[PDB]
Protein backbone atom coordinates (compact mmCIF):
# COMPACT_ATOMS: atom_id res chain seq x y z
CA UNK A 1 0.00 0.00 0.00
CA UNK A 2 1.34 3.59 -1.10
CA UNK A 3 1.67 5.32 1.89
CA UNK A 4 3.37 9.10 2.62
CA UNK A 5 4.55 9.77 6.44
CA UNK A 6 4.58 13.18 7.78
CA UNK A 7 4.76 13.88 11.60
CA UNK A 8 2.09 16.55 12.09
CA UNK A 9 4.31 19.58 13.26
CA UNK A 10 7.61 20.72 13.01
CA UNK A 11 9.16 24.07 14.47
CA UNK A 12 12.39 26.25 14.26
CA UNK A 13 12.66 30.16 15.34
CA UNK A 14 13.38 33.10 12.13
CA UNK A 15 15.89 33.64 10.09
CA UNK A 16 17.15 29.00 11.05
CA UNK A 17 16.72 26.51 8.56
CA UNK A 18 14.32 23.59 8.58
CA UNK A 19 14.34 20.23 6.98
CA UNK A 20 11.04 18.72 6.93
CA UNK A 21 10.28 14.78 6.29
CA UNK A 22 7.90 12.63 4.28
CA UNK A 23 8.92 8.82 4.40
CA UNK A 24 7.77 6.40 1.41
CA UNK A 25 6.19 3.16 2.28
CA UNK A 26 8.96 0.65 2.12
CA UNK A 27 7.71 -1.03 -1.41
CA UNK A 28 7.56 2.62 -3.03
CA UNK A 29 11.38 3.85 -1.71
CA UNK A 30 12.10 4.99 -4.98
CA UNK A 31 9.45 7.13 -6.20
CA UNK A 32 9.64 11.13 -6.78
CA UNK A 33 7.54 13.02 -4.59
CA UNK A 34 6.13 16.45 -4.90
CA UNK A 35 6.02 19.20 -1.99
CA UNK A 36 2.98 21.64 -1.47
CA UNK A 37 2.80 24.95 0.91
CA UNK A 38 -0.73 25.72 1.88
CA UNK A 39 -0.49 29.03 3.98
CA UNK A 40 -3.42 29.75 6.26
CA UNK A 41 -6.47 30.69 4.73
CA UNK A 42 -5.43 30.15 1.24
CA UNK A 43 -5.23 26.95 -0.99
CA UNK A 44 -2.37 24.81 -1.96
CA UNK A 45 0.43 25.89 -4.18
CA UNK A 46 2.82 23.75 -5.55
CA UNK A 47 6.82 23.96 -4.43
CA UNK A 48 8.87 21.69 -6.07
CA UNK A 49 9.32 18.33 -7.34
CA UNK A 50 11.97 15.69 -5.79
CA UNK A 51 13.53 13.31 -7.69
CA UNK A 52 15.14 9.62 -6.71
CA UNK A 53 18.43 10.63 -7.50
CA UNK A 54 18.04 13.71 -5.14
CA UNK A 55 17.74 16.41 -8.02
CA UNK A 56 14.73 18.91 -7.84
CA UNK A 57 13.28 21.39 -9.85
CA UNK A 58 11.35 24.23 -8.32
CA UNK A 59 8.02 25.79 -9.75
CA UNK A 60 8.21 28.73 -11.27
CA UNK A 61 8.51 31.78 -8.24
CA UNK A 62 8.92 29.95 -5.74
CA UNK A 63 11.45 31.23 -3.25
CA UNK A 64 15.45 29.29 -3.85
CA UNK A 65 15.15 29.55 -0.16
CA UNK A 66 13.09 26.08 -0.58
CA UNK A 67 15.49 22.86 -1.91
CA UNK A 68 14.35 19.60 -1.76
CA UNK A 69 16.74 16.90 -0.80
CA UNK A 70 16.20 12.02 -1.12
CA UNK A 71 17.70 9.69 1.02
CA UNK A 72 16.88 6.40 0.89
CA UNK A 73 13.10 6.08 1.64
CA UNK A 74 13.22 10.32 2.68
CA UNK A 75 11.83 12.68 0.96
CA UNK A 76 13.00 16.11 2.24
CA UNK A 77 12.05 19.81 2.12
CA UNK A 78 14.54 22.21 3.17
CA UNK A 79 13.64 25.46 4.18
CA UNK A 80 16.32 28.07 4.77
CA UNK A 81 16.30 31.65 6.59
CA UNK A 82 12.72 31.08 7.53
CA UNK A 83 10.40 34.32 7.32
CA UNK A 84 6.86 34.85 8.82
CA UNK A 85 5.00 33.74 5.80
CA UNK A 86 6.40 30.15 5.98
CA UNK A 87 4.39 29.51 8.70
CA UNK A 88 2.17 26.94 6.93
CA UNK A 89 1.33 23.37 6.04
CA UNK A 90 3.15 21.23 4.10
CA UNK A 91 2.66 18.01 2.26
CA UNK A 92 3.58 15.65 0.04
CA UNK A 93 2.75 14.13 -3.00
CA UNK A 94 3.38 11.09 -4.92
CA UNK A 95 1.85 9.28 -8.43
CA UNK A 96 1.12 5.54 -8.29
CA UNK A 97 -0.10 3.14 -10.80
CA UNK A 98 -3.61 5.04 -11.33
CA UNK A 99 -3.47 6.96 -8.26
CA UNK A 100 -2.35 9.57 -6.11
CA UNK A 101 -1.55 10.05 -2.83
CA UNK A 102 -0.59 12.97 0.02
CA UNK A 103 0.39 12.66 3.09
CA UNK A 104 -0.96 14.10 6.17
CA UNK A 105 0.66 17.55 6.34
CA UNK A 106 3.05 19.01 8.55
CA UNK A 107 2.50 22.28 10.22
CA UNK A 108 5.76 24.16 10.20
CA UNK A 109 5.52 26.90 13.45
CA UNK A 110 7.97 29.77 12.89
CA UNK A 111 9.06 31.10 16.54
CA UNK A 112 11.09 33.99 17.68
CA UNK A 113 9.16 36.44 15.92
CA UNK A 114 8.69 40.20 16.97
CA UNK A 115 6.56 40.56 19.75
CA UNK A 116 3.37 43.02 19.90
CA UNK A 117 0.72 44.11 22.04
CA UNK A 118 -2.50 43.86 20.58
CA UNK A 119 -4.52 47.16 19.62
CA UNK A 120 -8.33 46.95 20.88
CA UNK A 121 -11.35 48.30 19.42
CA UNK A 122 -14.78 47.83 21.06
CA UNK A 123 -17.44 49.13 18.69
CA UNK A 124 -21.04 49.59 20.68
CA UNK A 125 -24.03 47.96 18.66
CA UNK A 126 -24.65 50.00 15.41
CA UNK A 127 -27.96 52.00 15.35
CA UNK A 128 -28.75 49.87 12.02
CA UNK A 129 -28.66 46.73 14.20
CA UNK A 130 -30.46 48.31 17.08
CA UNK A 131 -33.70 48.97 15.05
CA UNK A 132 -33.45 45.37 13.50
CA UNK A 133 -34.25 44.77 17.56
CA UNK A 134 -30.87 42.75 18.34
CA UNK A 135 -26.97 44.02 19.61
CA UNK A 136 -23.72 42.58 19.04
CA UNK A 137 -21.01 43.98 20.80
CA UNK A 138 -17.79 43.54 18.91
CA UNK A 139 -14.42 43.69 20.18
CA UNK A 140 -11.45 43.72 17.68
CA UNK A 141 -8.06 42.78 18.29
CA UNK A 142 -5.27 43.18 16.41
CA UNK A 143 -1.72 43.41 15.78
CA UNK A 144 -0.30 40.94 18.52
CA UNK A 145 2.14 38.40 18.71
CA UNK A 146 2.00 36.03 19.49
CA UNK A 147 -1.43 34.56 18.61
CA UNK A 148 -2.83 33.99 21.95
CA UNK A 149 -5.11 36.12 24.06
CA UNK A 150 -7.76 35.38 26.31
CA UNK A 151 -11.28 37.84 26.33
CA UNK A 152 -12.97 39.30 29.49
CA UNK A 153 -16.52 40.58 29.25
CA UNK A 154 -18.09 43.05 31.57
CA UNK A 155 -21.02 45.17 32.15
CA UNK A 156 -20.83 48.12 34.26
CA UNK A 157 -18.31 46.17 35.78
CA UNK A 158 -20.05 42.36 36.75
CA UNK A 159 -18.44 39.56 34.71
CA UNK A 160 -20.27 38.68 31.71
CA UNK A 161 -20.25 34.98 30.68
CA UNK A 162 -23.23 34.24 28.54
CA UNK A 163 -23.58 35.19 24.92
CA UNK A 164 -19.69 35.46 24.07
CA UNK A 165 -18.02 34.08 20.81
CA UNK A 166 -14.53 34.36 20.49
CA UNK A 167 -12.40 33.50 17.23
CA UNK A 168 -9.35 31.82 17.50
CA UNK A 169 -5.95 34.40 16.24
CA UNK A 170 -5.25 34.00 13.32
CA UNK A 171 -2.34 35.78 11.15
CA UNK A 172 -3.51 39.38 9.18
CA UNK A 173 -1.82 40.17 6.28
CA UNK A 174 1.48 41.92 7.60
CA UNK A 175 1.84 38.46 10.07
CA UNK A 176 0.79 39.74 13.42
CA UNK A 177 -2.30 38.49 14.62
CA UNK A 178 -6.00 39.36 15.27
CA UNK A 179 -8.86 38.01 17.03
CA UNK A 180 -12.76 39.02 17.48
CA UNK A 181 -14.88 38.76 20.19
CA UNK A 182 -18.78 38.78 20.09
CA UNK A 183 -20.87 39.63 22.95
CA UNK A 184 -24.66 39.17 22.06
CA UNK A 185 -26.70 40.93 24.18
CA UNK A 186 -30.68 42.40 23.40
CA UNK A 187 -31.39 46.22 22.75
CA UNK A 188 -33.09 46.68 26.36
CA UNK A 189 -30.15 44.98 27.75
CA UNK A 190 -27.59 47.02 25.70
CA UNK A 191 -29.31 50.32 26.81
CA UNK A 192 -30.15 49.45 31.08
CA UNK A 193 -26.38 49.81 31.96
CA UNK A 194 -23.76 52.34 32.29
CA UNK A 195 -21.76 50.47 30.01
CA UNK A 196 -19.33 47.35 29.14
CA UNK A 197 -16.15 46.57 28.72
CA UNK A 198 -14.34 44.14 26.79
CA UNK A 199 -10.25 43.24 28.76
CA UNK A 200 -7.66 41.65 26.80
CA UNK A 201 -5.42 39.66 28.35
CA UNK A 202 -2.20 39.00 26.61
CA UNK A 203 1.16 37.59 28.02
CA UNK A 204 0.22 39.01 30.98
CA UNK A 205 -0.63 42.30 30.48
CA UNK A 206 -4.21 43.06 30.01
CA UNK A 207 -5.58 45.89 27.89
CA UNK A 208 -9.30 47.83 28.24
CA UNK A 209 -11.98 48.86 26.20
CA UNK A 210 -15.33 50.36 27.27
CA UNK A 211 -18.53 51.56 25.12
CA UNK A 212 -21.43 53.00 26.72
CA UNK A 213 -24.83 53.24 24.91
CA UNK B 1 -0.66 31.80 -17.35
CA UNK B 2 -2.47 28.66 -17.17
CA UNK B 3 -5.21 29.23 -14.38
CA UNK B 4 -7.88 26.66 -12.93
CA UNK B 5 -11.33 27.76 -11.62
CA UNK B 6 -13.51 25.41 -9.70
CA UNK B 7 -16.79 26.46 -9.57
CA UNK B 8 -20.04 24.29 -7.86
CA UNK B 9 -22.94 24.78 -5.64
CA UNK B 10 -22.12 25.89 -2.02
CA UNK B 11 -24.43 23.78 -1.03
CA UNK B 12 -26.40 20.39 -1.00
CA UNK B 13 -28.32 17.91 0.49
CA UNK B 14 -27.77 14.76 2.29
CA UNK B 15 -28.08 12.25 -0.38
CA UNK B 16 -28.12 14.52 -3.43
CA UNK B 17 -25.29 14.57 -5.86
CA UNK B 18 -22.34 17.15 -5.93
CA UNK B 19 -21.46 18.26 -8.93
CA UNK B 20 -18.40 20.54 -9.67
CA UNK B 21 -16.65 21.36 -12.76
CA UNK B 22 -13.07 22.61 -13.63
CA UNK B 23 -12.51 25.20 -15.95
CA UNK B 24 -8.75 25.72 -17.29
CA UNK B 25 -8.08 28.95 -19.01
CA UNK B 26 -4.61 29.83 -20.48
CA UNK B 27 -3.99 26.74 -22.47
CA UNK B 28 -5.58 23.40 -23.25
CA UNK B 29 -6.80 20.40 -20.96
CA UNK B 30 -5.52 17.92 -24.04
CA UNK B 31 -2.46 16.07 -22.85
CA UNK B 32 -2.96 16.20 -19.28
CA UNK B 33 -3.97 14.19 -16.48
CA UNK B 34 -6.15 16.35 -14.07
CA UNK B 35 -6.83 15.57 -10.63
CA UNK B 36 -9.32 16.60 -8.39
CA UNK B 37 -8.59 16.69 -4.36
CA UNK B 38 -10.62 17.95 -1.53
CA UNK B 39 -9.94 19.20 1.70
CA UNK B 40 -12.46 19.03 5.25
CA UNK B 41 -12.21 22.17 7.34
CA UNK B 42 -8.85 21.44 8.79
CA UNK B 43 -7.86 18.56 8.06
CA UNK B 44 -5.58 17.38 5.17
CA UNK B 45 -5.68 17.04 1.82
CA UNK B 46 -7.23 14.07 0.10
CA UNK B 47 -7.19 12.84 -4.01
CA UNK B 48 -10.16 11.72 -5.20
CA UNK B 49 -9.63 10.77 -9.01
CA UNK B 50 -8.02 12.06 -12.25
CA UNK B 51 -8.89 12.31 -16.20
CA UNK B 52 -6.77 12.20 -19.35
CA UNK B 53 -9.77 12.89 -21.90
CA UNK B 54 -7.59 10.39 -23.80
CA UNK B 55 -6.45 8.09 -21.94
CA UNK B 56 -8.06 6.96 -18.54
CA UNK B 57 -9.93 8.28 -15.15
CA UNK B 58 -9.49 6.75 -12.16
CA UNK B 59 -10.22 7.53 -8.47
CA UNK B 60 -9.46 6.71 -4.75
CA UNK B 61 -10.96 3.43 -4.03
CA UNK B 62 -12.34 4.59 -0.66
CA UNK B 63 -14.50 6.94 -2.71
CA UNK B 64 -14.56 4.96 -6.53
CA UNK B 65 -18.16 3.69 -6.17
CA UNK B 66 -19.32 7.55 -5.38
CA UNK B 67 -17.12 9.22 -7.78
CA UNK B 68 -17.39 10.11 -11.64
CA UNK B 69 -15.21 11.94 -13.48
CA UNK B 70 -15.42 13.57 -17.13
CA UNK B 71 -14.32 16.10 -19.65
CA UNK B 72 -15.95 18.54 -21.93
CA UNK B 73 -13.06 19.42 -24.87
CA UNK B 74 -15.28 22.15 -26.02
CA UNK B 75 -15.60 23.60 -22.98
CA UNK B 76 -12.07 23.08 -21.79
CA UNK B 77 -13.55 21.83 -18.34
CA UNK B 78 -13.33 18.58 -16.37
CA UNK B 79 -16.12 17.76 -14.52
CA UNK B 80 -16.68 15.86 -10.61
CA UNK B 81 -20.06 14.32 -9.97
CA UNK B 82 -19.69 12.48 -6.40
CA UNK B 83 -23.38 10.94 -5.62
CA UNK B 84 -25.14 10.19 -2.05
CA UNK B 85 -23.17 12.64 -0.34
CA UNK B 86 -23.28 12.96 3.51
CA UNK B 87 -21.65 15.63 5.85
CA UNK B 88 -18.37 13.63 5.87
CA UNK B 89 -18.26 15.58 1.98
CA UNK B 90 -17.94 18.98 3.71
CA UNK B 91 -15.27 20.09 2.38
CA UNK B 92 -13.19 22.68 -0.18
CA UNK B 93 -12.57 20.76 -3.21
CA UNK B 94 -10.02 21.31 -5.70
CA UNK B 95 -8.70 20.47 -8.97
CA UNK B 96 -4.88 20.25 -10.83
CA UNK B 97 -2.76 19.83 -13.26
CA UNK B 98 -1.24 16.75 -13.50
CA UNK B 99 1.17 14.34 -15.40
CA UNK B 100 1.53 15.24 -18.94
CA UNK B 101 1.51 12.36 -21.99
CA UNK B 102 3.68 13.38 -24.66
CA UNK B 103 2.71 11.63 -28.27
CA UNK B 104 5.00 9.36 -28.03
CA UNK B 105 3.55 7.84 -24.73
CA UNK B 106 5.92 8.42 -22.09
CA UNK B 107 4.97 11.48 -19.58
CA UNK B 108 6.50 13.51 -16.67
CA UNK B 109 4.89 12.98 -13.74
CA UNK B 110 3.84 16.35 -12.50
CA UNK B 111 1.02 18.23 -10.26
CA UNK B 112 2.34 21.85 -10.56
CA UNK B 113 -1.04 24.21 -10.69
CA UNK B 114 -3.96 23.92 -8.24
CA UNK B 115 -7.40 25.82 -8.69
CA UNK B 116 -8.37 27.95 -6.17
CA UNK B 117 -11.05 25.54 -4.49
CA UNK B 118 -14.63 25.75 -4.57
CA UNK B 119 -16.25 25.18 -0.45
CA UNK B 120 -19.00 22.60 -0.65
CA UNK B 121 -21.35 21.94 2.26
CA UNK B 122 -23.93 18.81 2.91
CA UNK B 123 -27.09 20.23 4.67
CA UNK B 124 -30.30 19.92 5.08
CA UNK B 125 -30.74 23.19 5.92
CA UNK B 126 -31.66 26.37 3.38
CA UNK B 127 -29.24 29.13 2.23
CA UNK B 128 -29.71 32.24 4.32
CA UNK B 129 -27.95 35.33 2.94
CA UNK B 130 -26.31 38.14 5.39
CA UNK B 131 -27.34 41.46 7.51
CA UNK B 132 -24.57 43.18 7.11
CA UNK B 133 -23.47 46.13 9.54
CA UNK B 134 -21.65 48.98 9.56
CA UNK B 135 -18.86 49.29 12.25
CA UNK B 136 -18.49 52.62 12.87
CA UNK B 137 -15.16 54.66 13.43
CA UNK B 138 -3.91 59.30 14.67
CA UNK B 139 -5.48 56.06 13.20
CA UNK B 140 -9.08 54.55 13.66
CA UNK B 141 -10.78 51.10 13.22
CA UNK B 142 -13.97 50.75 11.23
CA UNK B 143 -15.70 47.66 9.69
CA UNK B 144 -18.87 45.63 8.72
CA UNK B 145 -20.68 43.08 10.67
CA UNK B 146 -21.75 40.39 8.43
CA UNK B 147 -24.31 38.25 10.40
CA UNK B 148 -26.66 35.24 10.22
CA UNK B 149 -25.93 33.85 7.41
CA UNK B 150 -25.19 29.70 5.14
CA UNK B 151 -23.80 28.35 4.50
CA UNK B 152 -19.92 29.53 4.26
CA UNK B 153 -18.22 31.61 2.74
CA UNK B 154 -18.45 35.37 2.42
CA UNK B 155 -16.14 37.76 0.72
CA UNK B 156 -15.69 41.19 1.86
CA UNK B 157 -13.82 43.11 -0.20
CA UNK B 158 -13.53 47.44 0.82
CA UNK B 159 -14.26 50.13 -1.87
CA UNK B 160 -14.82 47.71 -4.81
CA UNK B 161 -11.26 45.90 -4.00
CA UNK B 162 -9.93 48.99 -4.48
CA UNK B 163 -9.03 48.94 -0.64
CA UNK B 164 -6.00 46.70 -0.20
CA UNK B 165 -4.11 47.53 3.63
CA UNK B 166 -5.51 47.05 7.54
CA UNK B 167 -8.10 44.69 6.25
CA UNK B 168 -8.40 41.83 8.30
CA UNK B 169 -11.65 39.20 7.36
CA UNK B 170 -12.05 37.33 10.49
CA UNK B 171 -12.92 33.64 10.56
CA UNK B 172 -16.81 33.28 10.98
CA UNK B 173 -18.27 31.96 13.92
CA UNK B 174 -21.15 29.13 14.26
CA UNK B 175 -23.87 30.33 16.25
CA UNK B 176 -26.10 28.14 17.68
CA UNK B 177 -28.53 29.32 15.29
CA UNK B 178 -26.59 26.77 13.06
CA UNK B 179 -25.67 30.17 10.98
CA UNK B 180 -22.31 32.05 10.54
CA UNK B 181 -21.38 35.77 11.29
CA UNK B 182 -18.07 37.13 10.83
CA UNK B 183 -16.34 40.82 10.92
CA UNK B 184 -14.24 42.25 8.23
CA UNK B 185 -11.94 45.38 9.65
CA UNK B 186 -10.02 48.25 7.86
CA UNK B 187 -7.29 50.56 9.89
CA UNK B 188 -7.04 53.79 8.64
CA UNK B 189 -5.72 57.37 9.26
CA UNK B 190 -8.05 59.67 11.36
CA UNK B 191 -7.24 62.09 8.92
CA UNK B 192 -9.11 60.44 6.08
CA UNK B 193 -12.05 59.94 8.18
CA UNK B 194 -13.87 63.25 6.80
CA UNK B 195 -12.61 62.66 3.82
CA UNK B 196 -12.48 59.24 2.11
CA UNK B 197 -15.66 57.06 2.30
CA UNK B 198 -15.58 53.21 3.29
CA UNK B 199 -17.83 50.76 1.67
CA UNK B 200 -17.65 47.31 2.13
CA UNK B 201 -18.58 45.01 -0.28
CA UNK B 202 -20.30 41.74 1.29
CA UNK B 203 -20.67 38.91 -1.29
CA UNK B 204 -22.57 35.32 -0.20
CA UNK B 205 -22.62 33.50 -3.22
CA UNK B 206 -24.96 30.74 -2.21
CA UNK B 207 -27.56 33.45 -1.81
CA UNK B 208 -26.30 35.46 -4.36
CA UNK B 209 -26.62 38.50 -2.23
CA UNK B 210 -24.30 41.59 -2.93
CA UNK B 211 -24.39 44.08 -0.33
CA UNK B 212 -22.40 47.50 0.02
CA UNK B 213 -22.14 49.53 3.52
CA UNK B 214 -20.78 52.33 4.26
CA UNK B 215 -18.95 52.98 7.52
CA UNK B 216 -19.37 56.49 8.64
CA UNK B 217 -18.45 58.55 11.75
Amino acid sequence: QLVLTQSPSASASLGASVKLTCTLSSGHSNYAIAWHQQQPGKGPRYLMKVNRDGSHIRGDGIPDRFSGSTSGAERYLTISSLQSEDEADYYCQTWGAGIRVFGGGTKLTVLGQPKAAPSVTLFPPSSEELQANKATLVCLISDFYPGAVTVAWKADGSPVKAGVETTTPSKQSNNKYAASSYLSLTPEQWKSHRSYSCQVTHEGSTVEKTVAP
Amino acid sequence: QVQLQESGPGLVKPSETLSLTCTVSGGSISGYYWSWIRQPPGKGLEWIGYIHYSRSTNSNPALKSRVTISSDTSKNQLSLRLSSVTAADTAVYYCARDTYYYDSGDYEDAFDIWGQGTMVTVSSASTKGPSVFPLAPGTAALGCLVKDYFPEPVTVSWNSGALTSGVHTFPAVLQSSGLYSLSSVVTVPSSSLGTQTYICNVNHKPSNTKVDKKAEP
